[PDB]
RNA sequence: GUCUACGGCCAUACCACCCUGAACGCGCCCGAUCUCGUCUGAUCUCGGAAGCUAAGCAGGGUCGGGCCUGGUUAGUACUUGGAUGGGAGACCGCCUGGGAAUACCGGGUGCUGUAGGCUU
RNA sequence: CCUCCCGUGGAGCAGAAGGGCAAAAGCUCGCUUGAUCUUGAUUUUCAGUACGAAUACAGACCGUGAAAGCGGGGCCUCACGA
RNA sequence: GUUUUAUCCGGUAAAGCGAAUGAUUAGAGGUCUUGGGGCCGAAACGAUCUCAACCUAUUCUCAAACUUUAAAUGGGUAAGA
């Protein structure tokens, strides 16, 4: 019922979103983006491991959501259902197109080739980049090898390269984990939720105040 | 101690009575109002058609009429001796102006007569300072600026120091 | 397949800047225009009347003719293998002075000033602007200070 | 609260203010580019207007012509000045709008040096009169009312001021509609009810009638006119006599002032080393605050 | 040092709140006979001058929002021209020139024209 | 329905969409017929032919407004025929 | 069929979405309501626990028919008798 993902695996149209003029789009495959605790604080989850990809190329949201099951399967059986946060950074928001011909045994029968080729929508897929992030696992620090060993086997779900890289950022915020805590100390950064605020130094004196109270 | 010139006083009246359709009923509704005023009042054209309601849009529905100053201090001094100089809480607005409803039009006042109906009304003083015209003047025309506002707070206040009301838990 | 219309294609052309809609400044109109002067052709879309054709935004010509509220305009314009001098009636919204001839005649002003000037003093002085000539040999001073060494730094992936 | 902010960061991100005088509500500039821009085929002929700007308590008349810098003014007058000579009280009415631009067009027509001709008409009635340029001769001076966001009904002082000047010898196209003389329901002109407006017989009916109603409301309403003791009979001769001394001597003197010391009323800008001591010194007092608990 | 009238550029000028305002002024303010408009003298128009800077307005303030301008981002992204460069491709590197934009970190918060006042 | 406050337009401008517009180009009133009589020039498609449409003028006769002005159809981009 | 020096023109590549318009992930903090309701609250949910909706500050990901910003290459004009 579907092609091949070689039919689509190259970025070789413009964007082509679900909008006004693209009617008529069948859901995506992958609908949960966050598996996990989710609900875990920022200093619980410190590490951070990241999936990038090293090909321009599109994902299809089925391989998403393989990827996905097969991760949280394996980090569900090695760190448990309450020790891992997962975040899939890839949206399918590019839309493919199929021009279907009759599968039968005639071309009289009004297949008209190649005229009004034009297509209906397909599926979707995810535009990744070089260097782009597809998949996020956060967990305790002693998980690394779990979490590489995750990554490792969800790349197998994927028709290009993918390298695992464990990042130098604290969990899933963008400030590094060996300047986190004295900023955490100094008051630079609030905590709510799985992220953190980050508090400059400008502003009413009153959320300062709030603040050092 | 107090600036003179941040006195609350009456800026309008603004009696208005809503009849459901047009015709004689809203005939007789204008009638009562320029017998309670003294001053013609106007219609007001329905926005919508509503079938619920049964009114078609541009249709004349109800009659109002602004009222101001010392006529405007008689009026609301009679629309509040019927309601026996008793308002709920929640009978002001958060901009510092208020308003009730007074159900029978002849027991303030005005006398009944058999070609006219038992017509009910609303009320809504608009309390000011002076100067609060500076909003509705043409050349230069401004804000009044946050200390010069009036509250919910000072409209009650004003109300119990002027007409020694009660401001009911409502 | 494309269609003809005079407005095709101008969306963004004759749009307004971000935060520059609304009324137009009064010095647009208060410019004295000249015959024989030189304007650039914009065309902004707050003014419907007297729009140049898109083809003549960003294109700059002579003024020939004025009105009272437009200019007449001769501005090249090539259509396949010839450039045709167009003649076209401009509201003066959509011009404004060309800022290259007004260079150039504060330029030729100032060259009549220093002729007069050298031949009152005597010495001669130099008009025509040269290019950028290649640059002169120089000393460059250490001050005791050792330069400093750079070498590339190492690759590491960042994300 | 659990509406959406309105003016949120976004709104204020894409806010665009509209012209300074346009905020404070001064120019309508749909008018003033219709008012003041000059056909391109005229070049630097300059286009001169009448302002006229009725105040709470004075009235300027003053004559304006366009340029890029800004508006470039060759003769103003106003209502503060009339005490020079003749009528010292009930300035911004509209027989002091009448002498002033009577005042503004003798004194731009004495700064042209067209003086002996174009007098204008000297004998006053309410009736229409246009200037006429004289051949052989420089032409009558010739400028168009701005009114501004004036509300040009029937008797407004600005037309007062208009007739004035054009009565001072000024072609001012007009009409006699918007005089207070024009009856709205025969569409005629009567030109003598104009002319006791002119010479402020209302005013003076006005104080004749408190009179003989409420003395104490006469003096309330007339209070400045007790004073110096001009009285409705002789107002009338007060204008005639004003308008004779405007049209003896329009020219204006400045009144010299500068032996005033160099003080500052206003507070200066705080520094940057100030704002910034002051939020330290604010965090140290909190501190404190908090240490002495 | 300021204000008024008319402005030019149109936020460094806007927005929110707070403080101060001497003198002229600008205003608020008082009234409805006349001019003129209203359901209403609220607006508009007109005639004034008892009181007031409470508001408008002006100046200043806010580790203020915005806006303006810099630094960073970053010689990064992107890119003109070149190669019988690499790679199965996807794409990538180099040569030759050009070169950004967020986040983040600083500074600033109207300038000015004409005419006329006030300020010992 | 009536009242206050906020409200950069998030509405409306006949229609498709795009542009434009706030004491506007929107809404409501008042008066009107410039949607009139004419000659040329020009722009758009373009061969620089035509039609259609449009822009700036000039000469009449008018409309409106206190006036500056604006108006010879519709805010602009289509709505047509040797 | 070129550069240089001045001077305009543009909205592509990139970038942005804690900036408008559309699309979209997740938690966090607040308190109104025809959200569910809630276990002992009818009795004044005596109470306050949860989930909604809403708001606020954040957060993941996007646009040929979105955009504040914005290149490289490019288009016009000028460089005098
Ligand atoms: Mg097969
Ligand atoms: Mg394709
Ligand atoms: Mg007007
Ligand atoms: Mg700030
Ligand atoms: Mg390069
Ligand atoms: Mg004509
Ligand atoms: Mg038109
Ligand atoms: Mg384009
Ligand atoms: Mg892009
Ligand atoms: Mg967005």
């Amino acid at each position: 019922g579907r092609r091949p993902a070689r039919c689509y695996r190259y970025c070789k149209n413009k964007p082509y979103p679900k909008s006004r003029f693209c009617r008529g789009v069948p859901d995506a495959k992958i609908r949960i983006f966050d598996l996990g605790r989710k609900k875990a604080k920022v200093d619980e989850f410190p590490l951070g491991g990241h999936m990038v990809s090293d090909e321009y190329e599109q994902l299809s949201s089925e391989a998403l959501e393989a990827a996905r099951i097969c991760a949280n399967k394996y980090m569900v059986k090695s760190c448990g259902r309450d020790g891992f946060h997962m975040r899939v950074r890839l949206h399918p928001f590019h839309v493919i197109r199929i021009n279907k011909m009759l599968s039968c045994a005639g071309a009289d029968r009004l297949q008209t080739g190649m005229r009004g080729a034009f297509g209906k929508p397909q599926g979707t897929v995810a535009r990744v980049h070089i260097g782009q992030v597809i998949m996020s696992i956060r967990t305790k620090l002693q998980n690394e090898e779990h979490v590489i060993e995750a990554l490792r086997r969800a790349k197998f779900k994927f028709p290009g390269r993918q390298k695992i890289h464990i990042s130098k950022k604290w969990g899933f915020t963008k400030f590094n984990a060996d300047e986190f805590e004295d900023m955490v100390a100094k008051k630079c950064l609030i905590p709510d939720g799985c992220g953190v605020k980050y508090v400059p130094s400008h502003g009413p004196l009153d959320k300062w105040r709030v603040l050092h109270s | 101690k107090e600036n003179p010139m941040r006195e609350l006083r009456i800026r309008k009246l603004c009696l208005n009575i809503c009849v459901g359709e047009s015709g004689d009923r809203l005939t007789r509704a204008a009638k009562v109002l320029e017998q309670l005023t003294g001053q013609t009042p106007v219609f007001s054209k329905a926005r919508y058609t509503v079938r619920s309601f049964g009114i078609r849009r541009n249709e004349k529905i109800a009659v109002h009429c602004t009222v101001r100053g010392a006529k405007a201090e008689e009026i609301l001094e009679k629309g509040l001796k019927v309601r026996e100089y008793e308002l709920r809480k929640n009978n002001f607005s958060d901009t510092g102006n208020f308003g009730f409803g007074i159900q029978e039009h002849i027991d303030l006042g005005i006398k009944y007569d058999p070609s006219i109906g038992i017509y009910g009304l609303d009320f809504y003083v608009v309390l000011g300072r002076p100067g609060f015209s500076i909003a509705d003047k043409k050349r230069r025309t401004g804000c009044i600026g946050a200390k010069h506002r009036i509250s919910k707070e000072e409209a009650m206040r004003w109300f119990q120091q002027k007409y020694d009301g009660i401001i009911l838990p409502g | 397949t494309n269609t003809k219309g005079k407005r095709r294609g101008t969306r963004y052309m004759f749009s307004r800047p971000f935060r520059k809609h609304g009324v137009v400044p009064l010095a647009t109109y208060m410019r004295i225009y000249k015959k024989g002067d030189i304007v650039d052709i914009k065309g902004m879309g707050t003014v419907q009347k007297g729009m140049p054709h898109k083809c003549y935004h960003g294109k700059t010509g002579r003024v020939y003719n004025v009105t009272q509220h437009a200019v007449g305009i001769v501005v090249n314009k090539q259509v396949k293998g010839k450039i045709l001098a167009k003649r076209i009636n401009v509201r003066i919204e959509h011009i404004k002075h060309s800022k290259s001839r007004d260079s150039f005649l504060k330029r030729v002003k100032e060259n009549d000033q220093k002729k007069k000037e050298a031949k009152e003093k005597g010495t001669w002085v130099q008009l025509k602007r040269q290019p950028a000539p290649p640059r002169e040999a120089h000393f460059v001073r250490t001050n005791g200070k050792e330069p400093e060494l750079l070498e590339p730094i190492p690759y590491e992936f960042m994300a | 609260g659990f509406v959406k902010v309105v003016k949120n960061k976004a709104y204020f991100k894409r806010y665009q203010v509209k012209f300074r005088r346009r905020r404070e509500g001064k120019t309508d500039y749909y008018a003033r580019k219709r008012l003041v821009i000059q056909d391109k085929n005229k070049y630097n002929t300059p286009k001169y207007r009448m302002i006229v700007r009725v105040t709470n308590r004075d009235i300027i008349c003053q004559i304006a012509y366009a340029r890029i810098e800004g508006d470039m003014i060759v003769c103003a007058a106003y209502a503060h000045e009339l005490p020079k000579y003749g009528v010292k009280v009930g300035l911004t009415n509209y027989a002091a709008a009448y002498c002033t631009g009577l005042l503004l067009a003798r004194r731009l027509l004495n700064r042209f040096g067209m003086d002996k001709i174009y007098e204008g008409q000297v004998e006053v009635t309410g009736d229409e009169y246009n200037v006429e340029s004289i051949d052989g001769q420089p032409g009558a001076f010739t400028c168009y009312l701005d009114a501004g966001l004036a509300r040009t009904t029937t008797g407004n002082k600005v037309f007062g001021a208009l007739k004035g000047a054009v009565d001072g010898g000024l072609s001012i196209p007009h009409s006699t509609k918007r005089f207070p003389g024009y009856d709205s329901e025969s569409k005629e002109f009567n030109a003598e009810v104009h002319r006791k407006h002119i010479m402020g017989q209302n005013v003076a009916d006005y104080m004749r009638y408190l009179m003989e109603e409420d003395e104490d409301a006469y003096k309330k309403q007339f209070s400045q006119y007790i004073k110096n003791s001009v009285t409705p009979d002789m107002m009338e001769e007060m204008y005639k006599k004003a308008h004779a001394a405007i049209r003896e001597n329009p020219v204006y003197e400045k009144k010299p002032k500068k032996e005033v010391k160099k003080k500052r009323w206003n507070r200066p800008k705080m520094s940057l080393a100030q704002k910034k001591d002051r939020v330290a010194q604010k965090k140290a007092s909190f501190l404190r605050a908090q240490e002495r608990a």
